[PDB]
């Protein structure tokens, strides 16, 4: 009797949302409807384009009842206020958005309440505006659920999934496989943060009071992300943005989507991640995610950066090309703040700056960076979290080593109450893997220095690729 | 400096109504005034213009509708950032 | 998949 997709983000050992406020940016609704009446505050903010009833407000009212419904619900406590910003054919306006964005803010200013949840189920093509609103409303202390398109295409090439700092949600089915329908189906690539429910997903339906209608979409399986973010908000309200992201990544169900359904190139950049609500089990724990930049393209010079959030240290750096034409990767200070920089090769259709990003608080970071030698070493002579390497020529123990033509990088830390070790596996291969021991975060992943185009942790795997590879994954620990 | 930005899938772009983005630190006092010169300079030009929204809050800037043959006028206006022509959004 | 989500037919 338990919808599919509320079973599914049930985590194997288990025991709301109410402290917190979710803010639903959506078609009309019908507030009146069994599953939600009293839980959905209409605010009547209205911005929609002219058209070009049950119908007007289907969307909107299934959604409200995924995140809030008393029987099909993720957080069925959680208190919703509603602004409609999708006409009866489900259309709105960037501009219709950003005066709904604008219209959160000023209302929290005048009466503050608790954290905020916005969930945004609706995406146009990339929108600089609609993006820096996002992000300006983020850094604002206000969290962005959205869902990540439903066009089975790259999600940064469409807004608010685009956006900077927004929690970006892809749909998987109850196989856990990324939903399709012919050219149609859930966005993917290295904007979507991971996925959750959202085909066959049963929820209020306007058509009656009382009724129910299984819908499909990423705005349902953003409204899943969005009710878990409510709960886990309403136990822990001082969560960073980057705190609860840490979580959500940490408590998704992992590798369990079939990466195969994606265009090739997208596999490495998907998370393979299916959201769930917290264990009763949870006590300070290392928390550390994967962030990709954005392709540098082919320039000469180009360089990807890749960034942590403010709260979080670099921990590692490490890059990544398909072609293989690649200088490899360093971290540079900017702002006072470490990234991860990686180059571009003379002639390389361009690369990917791949940052380890960890939440460890009284971690003071340094880099120990030696230039090309005649092999190349560098030392903490502090625990080492991260090897990195780069070079400017076109071809060729706490200790990391590189080639003899290229500059090695040694990520130290001091980090007291913190252990970590080095796990080595290699053979004679397009891909060799280590992991880190189960309780153990990876930190650090790179390949010792037979052509490799890169290396990247998935979740705590060091996955080395090439065209004698040894992956060398930094596992750490309280 | 100040650049224009329009949607990249050309059936969703909604012409004629475009988002004047000021720079960060700019007052509401001053997108209002700014929004008041558009509207002189553009009539000047025998342009009807409509500022539809002041944006404070997040953003600094304005709606205005109007015809795209001001937006090089537009651009040149102090404190502009960017313009970016509205565009569609649908439910997913 | 229902015509009140874009871009299914509904």
């Amino acid at each position: 009797s338990i919808p599919w997709n509320l079973e599914r983000i049930t985590p194997p050992r288990y025991r709301g949302g109410s402290l917190v406020e979710v803010y639903l940016l959506d078609t009309s609704i019908q507030s009146d409807h069994r599953e939600i009446e009293g839980r959905v505050m209409v605010t009547d903010f209205e911005n929609v384009p002219e058209e070009d009833a049950s119908k007007c407000d289907s969307h909107g009212t299934h959604l409200a009842g995924v995140v809030s419904g008393r029987d099909a619900g993720v957080a069925k406590g959680a208190s919703m206020r509603s602004l409609r910003v999708l006409n009866c054919q489900g259309k709105g306006t960037v501009s219709g958005t950003l005066i709904g964005l604008e219209f959160i803010r000023k209302s929290q200013l005048v009466q503050p309440v608790g954290p905020l949840v916005v969930l945004l189920p609706l995406a146009g093509g990339y929108s600089r505006v609609l993006n820096a609103a996002c992000q300006r409303l983020a850094r604002a202390g206000v969290v962005l659920v959205t869902a990540a398109g439903n066009f089975r295409d790259d999600a940064c090439l469409y807004s608010p999934a685009s956006a900077p700092e927004v929690i970006t949600v892809g749909a998987t089915n109850a196989q856990d496989q990324p939903v399709t329908l012919g050219t149609l189906g859930t966005n993917f690539g290295r904007c979507v943060d991971l996925f959750a429910p959202g085909e066959d997903i049963i929820g209020a339906s306007s058509d009656c009071s009382t009724c129910f209608v299984s819908q499909s979409g990423t705005s349902q399986a953003a409204a899943h992300v969005a009710g878990i973010a409510a709960m886990m908000l309403s136990a822990e309200p001082e969560l960073t943005l980057a705190e609860l992201r840490q979580r959500l990544i940490h408590f998704s169900a992992k590798d369990v989507i079939n990466e195969a359904w994606f265009p090739e190139d997208q596999r490495v950049l998907t998370p393979n991640l299916v959201a769930a609500l917290p264990p009763s089990t949870h006590g300070w724990q290392l928390f550390c995610r994967t962030v990709w930049s954005a392709h540098s393209g082919p320039t000469r010079m180009a360089t990807a950066i890749a960034r942590c959030a403010p709260d979080e240290e670099l921990l590692s750096c490490s890059s990544f090309s398909r072609s293989g034409k690649r200088r490899g990767e360093r971290m540079e200070a900017q702002g006072g703040k470490l990234v991860c920089r990686a180059h571009n090769a003379f002639g390389g259709e361009g690369v990917y700056a791949i940052a380890r990003c960890c939440l460890l608080p009284q971690a003071n970071c340094s880099v120990h960076t030696a230039p090309p030698a005649e092999g190349t070493r560098v030392h903490c002579h502090h625990v080492l979290t991260g090897c990195s390497s780069h070079w400017e020529v076109e071809d060729l123990p706490n200790q990391c080593v590189g080639h003899r033509e290229a500059s090695i990088h040694a990520s130290c830390c001091h980090a007291p109450g913190l252990e970590c070790k080095v796990k080595e596996h290699g053979i004679p291969q397009e891909q060799v893997t280590v992991a880190c021991e189960e309780g153990w975060t990876l930190t650090g992943c790179s390949a010792l220095p037979s052509h490799v185009l890169g290396a990247y942790a998935v979740d705590n795997t060091c996955v080395v690729r090439s065209r004698a590879v040894t992956a060398v994954a930094i596992c750490c620990r309280s | 400096t100040a650049t224009f930005h329009r949607c990249a899938k050309d059936p969703w772009r909604l012409p004629g109504t475009y988002v004047v983005v000021l720079k960060e630190e700019t007052h509401l006092s001053q997108s209002e005034r700014t929004a008041r010169r558009l509207q002189a300079q553009a009539a000047r030009r025998g342009y009807l213009t409509k500022i539809l929204h002041v944006f404070h809050g997040l953003l600094p800037g304005f709606l205005v509708k109007m015809s795209g043959d001001l937006l090089e006028l537009a651009l040149k206006l102090p404190h502009v950032d960017y313009i970016e022509e509205d565009s569609s959004v649908f439910a997913q | 998949f229902v015509g009140t989500t874009f871009a299914f037919e509904x």
